[PDB]
């Protein structure tokens, strides 16, 4: 989800950019600015949101031990879903 | 505690701890403690007068024979008035044991050279003068042995920062290596990991 | 002024001295040492190169990391010019040649290319701008590299009011070419009177005319502390040498006399003292060693 | 307020002992000059030395000047004998570094620094 | 005899080979590191502690980290006792200044002053 | 405009409601060319020509000394006497009450977060002040 | 041109501060009542040495010390400042 400023240099996913008047471009002239193109923040969006019919929900990220530490996430609120505070996976109750 | 606990040998406590009363009581002259560890090692720790009369008893004794000299060592330990604190290693391969003899200095008190007893030491204590600033006294060539030749300053030494205070970088309008006050691009992070919380309640001090 | 330039540190290597410097012609002599006295003290160098880059790599130890930053240009492509200068609060010009090639005469080297140089670092933006001229440049000099000199001189001048142009007399240094023209010549002695200048205070004075405000439209004459004639000077070189490639153009200019312009300021108004041939001598031509010091007028 | 001395029994011992290394570096300068081949003058190396020794001269302790005699003669051992190159005598003349701000104008003007 | 009488001050400064810009502009504070209040122990509030006047640190300008120019700001010494940090800055010719150890004063606590029959100090809630 | 240290950026003495004299010290520097303020002052005295008899900061508080001794004993109250004389000072001019009741300037938590220009300059404070009025 | 503030330094508890203190029990109101536009400020700290200093136009102070003073001596001192104004 990369944009660009008005320089034509390409904003990253933190959001840094350098201004106009910044002599600190001068680096990427002949050479390149090094982007990752894969936002993290657009790419869990886009993950949908688990319905399950439990109260308390587990998660470990996915691969067992290969995912991260297993967390219990409570999904009273209706209003918001809750969301997995290392890999953002959300889940809601379906009830 | 049978699997993890590293076990307890408590036949070479009692025989450096006998040993070490031995020592204590052939040469009062100049021992000021004498303590064996949880770990069965034997420290003597004596007056710097008497660096040559220990180290050659240990050297000669019959019952010590300490032939060698494993290791000799400074510790600058700053709250201390006599800050530094130099520690000999020896080994007796006649008695399979090994003993410490730890002795005391300030910056300006120069200990007594032990290069008459263990030759070993002609390095070890030179390095004693670079890293730390103790000097030996009738030492044969005391000089720098690992610090660059134009050095100011002991390194390891504690009030002596991680960096210099100089570094070097070729510089082409002299055509020379030159030495420049030290400026990082990254200075050293310092971490302050101590816990707050007491971790050994058997070293735990009085209070004041 | 932007946050990024203002300057930082105690003034060394790894500090930010606010100066982002596009130096052609810094694969010289003279840029060389220029670029060395500002990587010390931690300047954005941008340095355009025309050469091979290993004849580059003696400028890469001069400064910190991401501090000196080699581009390809070329004198008849302005697009490189704007592409090195366009980032950049001041831009020096070092660009010269003793000879004149098949591609580039003294006309493209002295008038061509700092024109442009000095045309584009008008348009785009650039604070500062110094050019180096040489103090004998004269449009009625018996030498073609004077003319074309006092020519291009006189176009950076009206094309850049702002510009800092310098007059060097004749600059001595380890790779230099007037005291090793000297001692690998082994022409003649005339009535020529000559100041020469070392190079280590002709760069404190492009760098101090850097950081003065003042500097800023005037003329300076970097000249030595001391005028000798040709003849004692060549023989206090063949002394000092333990001793007993050129051009006519070359011959022209050694027997150019350097004038003497008082009303420009020189190295003293820039607050550089102008180190005598007599100390640094023995630093040039030690090489050339397999002395009492010259008469000066 | 007793200790033990290093080779100095009070300042006047102390003070010859000064007196010779003095000598001694005197001596070896321009022999420094020439096999080192510095491009320094013979007066600016024992100008050198008289600056090394006279920032030292407001010592009123024999065991501190002892071990300052102790350090210039570790350090004349090593320019006697070639263990220095040219650089390590040469880090005394602070050549390639910038002049300092001395007066507080310029430090107010070139950062914090007191 | 083989001991002679200085009766000078203890001064080192000319022997530690450290710059005199570091001498006599730097600042040590001597004091006792104050309790982080995110947590409740005090095995950190036991000693004395020497450090310094912090100096500038700005951006590298590559990558942004914190350059310095200070070689004395990671410096902290450890001290049993107040007199031996302030023998030792005198001994290293530190201009120093030193903060006195903060103790928390003796609290006067009762479970029972929770449920008083006239005081305020009853609890609303437990 | 002279741009200054703030609080975190100089070591420097204030003075509590108690007069217990108490000194910060340098945790940043100040950002640009930002400088410690009687620094400034004290170049500025310089450039007028009526350059002030200090230059360090231990030589700034031996003046703050010389005119009032307890601003260089830091965590001291120091005891302050003679009420007595300021009061029969205090007896002399008979200024008039007004009619205006005593209504102090914060009232509610709403005026608590910005009084001066570090905390009108937060964002923190006005997250605080938007969450309290509505 | 004339005296601009005059401060007194004293202790609480030092004998050498005492008739300096006796001097502010009985001697100030009427001094300041007699100087009503003219500070003069008294500062007291814990183990001070009693002083006067005079603060004239354009910066110049001058320096008197009190110890040991009588509240005369301190009345006398005192009045040679308020008349002098150098
Ligand atoms: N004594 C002296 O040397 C004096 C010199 N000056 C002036 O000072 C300047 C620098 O002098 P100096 O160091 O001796 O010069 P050099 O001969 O040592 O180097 C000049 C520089 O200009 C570059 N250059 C030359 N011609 C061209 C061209 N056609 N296109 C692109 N780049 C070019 C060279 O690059 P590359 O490496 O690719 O060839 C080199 O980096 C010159 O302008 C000279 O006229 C003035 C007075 C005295
Ligand atoms: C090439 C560069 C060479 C670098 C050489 C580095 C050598 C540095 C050696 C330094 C050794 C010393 O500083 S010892 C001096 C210490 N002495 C003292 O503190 C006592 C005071 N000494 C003096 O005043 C000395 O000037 C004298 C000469 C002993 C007496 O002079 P006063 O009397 O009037
Ligand atoms: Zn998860």
């Amino acid at each position: 989800g990369v944009r660009t400023s008005p320089t034509g240099e390409k904003v990253t996913h933190t959001g840094q950019v350098y201004d106009d008047e910044d002599y600190r471009r001068v680096r990427f002239v002949g050479r390149q600015k090094e982007v990752n193109e894969n936002f993290a923040i657009d790419l869990i969006a886009e993950q949908p949101v688990s319905q399950v019919g439990s109260r308390v929900i587990s998660c470990d990220g996915g691969g067992g031990a290969l995912g991260h530490p297993r967390v219990y996430i409570n999904l009273d609120k209706e209003t918001k879903t809750g969301t997995c505070g290392y890999c953002g996976l959300q889940f809601r109750q379906q009830h | 505690t049978r699997p993890t606990v590293r076990p307890r040998n408590d036949v070479a406590h009692k025989q450096l701890s006998a040993f070490g009363e031995y020592v204590a009581e052939i040469l009062p002259k100049y021992v000021q403690q004498v303590q064996v560890s949880c770990f069965s090692e034997l420290e003597i720790c004596i007056h710097p007068d008497g660096v040559i009369p220990v180290l050659t008893f240990l050297r000669d004794h019959s019952n010590a024979q300490f032939k060698s000299l494993a290791d000799l060592t400074a510790v600058d330990i700053p709250t201390r008035q006599n800050r530094f604190e130099i520690v000999y290693n020896l080994l007796s391969l006649r008695f399979n044991s090994r003993i410490r003899v730890k002795t005391y200095t300030d910056e300006l008190t120069p200990v007594e050279s032990s290069v008459s007893v263990y030759k070993a030491a002609n390095w070890y204590e030179r390095e004693i003068w670079d890293m730390f600033g103790v000097f030996f006294a009738n030492h044969p060539d005391l000089r720098r042995i690992l610090t660059d030749y134009g050095f100011e300053g002991h390194p390891f030494r504690k009030d002596f920062p991680l960096s210099g205070y100089v570094e070097l970088r070729y510089d082409d309008e002299v055509k020379r290596v030159v030495a420049e006050p030290v400026e990082l691009a990254q200075e050293f992070r310092k971490f302050d990991l101590n816990s707050p919380w007491e971790a050994f309640p058997a070293y735990r001090q009085p209070p004041e | 002024l932007h946050h990024a330039v203002i300057p930082h540190g105690k003034g060394g290597r790894s500090s930010v001295s606010g100066i982002v410097a596009t130096v052609f012609g810094a694969t010289g002599f003279l840029g060389r040492y220029l670029v060395n006295h500002l990587g010390r003290m931690g300047s954005q160098v941008i340095v355009p190169y025309r050469c091979e880059p290993y004849d580059t790599m003696h400028l890469r130890p001069m400064g910190d990391l991401g501090q000196i930053i080699f581009m390809d240009w070329n004198g008849r492509d302005k697009d490189s010019i704007r592409r090195a200068v366009e980032h950049s609060n001041v831009v020096i010009n070092l660009v010269g040649r003793e000879w004149e090639t098949k591609n580039f005469d003294f006309e493209d080297v002295f008038v061509k290319i700092p024109q442009a140089i000095a045309q584009v670092s008008k348009e785009a933006g650039v604070e500062k701008f110094i050019h180096i001229s040489h103090l004998n440049a004269d449009i009625k000099s018996s030498s073609k590299y004077l003319r074309n000199k006092a020519v291009g001189e006189k176009e950076v001048r009206e094309t850049f009011p702002e510009a800092t142009i310098i007059k060097p007399a004749d600059i001595f240094g380890r790779e230099d070419r007037f005291l090793n023209y000297f001692a690998n010549i082994r022409s003649l002695g005339k009535k020529t009177v000559k100041q020469p200048v070392y190079i280590v205070d002709v760069t404190k004075g492009i760098i101090n005319a850097i950081k003065d405000p003042d500097a800023r439209g005037k003329t300076f004459a970097f000249v030595g502390p001391n005028r000798y004639l040709l003849f004692d000077l060549v023989q206090y070189v063949f002394a000092v040498a333990h001793r007993p490639w050129t051009t006519r153009d070359k011959v022209e200019r050694i027997h150019t006399t350097d004038r003497t312009l008082p009303h420009l300021p020189g190295l003293e108004d820039l607050g550089v003292q102008a180190t005598p041939l007599e100390l640094k001598a023995i630093e040039v031509l030690r090489r050339h060693r397999t002395v009492q010091p010259a008469k000066t007028v | 307020t007793s200790v033990k001395p290093i080779f100095s029994r009070d300042m006047n011992e102390a003070k010859r002992r000064v007196r010779e290394l003095y000598r001694a570096w005197y001596r070896e300068v321009p022999n420094t000059v020439h096999l080192f081949q510095l491009d320094i003058s013979v007066k600016q190396g024992r100008d050198k030395v008289r600056e090394m020794f006279k920032k030292n001269a407001h010592v009123t302790d024999p065991r501190v000047v002892d071990l300052l005699v102790i350090k210039g003669k570790m350090e004349l051992e090593e320019t006697i004998n070639v263990w220095k190159q040219r650089t390590h005598v040469m880090r005394f003349f602070h050549e390639t570094e910038a002049p300092r701000p001395k007066d507080f104008l310029s430090k107010f003007y070139v950062g914090h620094d007191p | 005899t083989q001991l002679i009488t200085v009766d000078e001050k203890l001064d080192i400064t000319t022997l530690t080979g450290v710059p005199e810009e570091h001498i006599k502009t730097r600042k040590a504070r001597i004091f006792v590191p104050a309790r982080n209040n995110m947590q409740s122990g005090v095995n950190n509030t036991k000693k004395w502690k020497m450090e310094f006047d912090t100096r500038e640190r700005w951006e590298n300008p590559l990558m942004g980290w914190a350059s310095t120019a200070d070689p004395l700001s990671n410096l902290v010494l450890t001290f049993s006792t107040k007199e031996d940090a302030i023998a030792f800055a005198e001994k290293n010719g530190w201009s120093y200044d030193v903060e006195e150890r903060k103790v928390p004063k003796p609290k006067s606590k009762s479970y029972g002053a929770n449920f008083s029959w006239n005081k305020r100090t009853r609890v609303s809630t437990k | 405009i002279l741009p200054g240290a703030a609080y975190t950026e100089k070591s420097a003495t204030y003075v509590n409601t108690e007069g217990r004299a108490q000194q910060t010290k340098v945790a940043v520097m100040p950002p640009g060319l930002a400088r410690e303020d009687w620094k400034i002052i004290r170049a500025l005295s310089e450039i007028a020509g009526m350059t002030l008899p200090y230059d360090t900061l231990d030589q700034v508080r031996n003046r703050l000394e010389e005119v009032s001794p307890n601003l260089v004993r830091y965590d001291d109250v120091e005891g302050a006497n003679y009420f007595q004389q300021a009061s029969e000072l205090s007896k002399l001019v008979n200024q008039q009450l007004l009619a205006d009741p005593l209504v102090p300037p914060q009232l509610t938590i709403k005026d608590f977060y910005m009084t001066d220009s570090i905390s009108r300059a937060s964002q923190t404070m006005a997250k605080c002040v938007k969450a309290v009025t509505e | 041109l004339g005296l601009r503030e005059i401060r007194i330094h004293l202790c609480q508890r030092s004998p050498g501060s005492q008739g300096v203190r006796d001097f502010i029990e009985k001697r100030y109101v009427e001094l300041k009542k007699a100087n009503p536009d003219l500070p003069i400020l008294i500062r007291e700290c814990s183990d001070v040495q009693p002083k006067l200093w005079a603060r004239y136009a354009f910066g110049q102070e001058k320096n008197v010390s009190l110890n040991n003073f009588s509240a005369d001596q301190v009345t006398r001192a005192l009045e040679n400042v308020l008349s002098s104004k150098a």
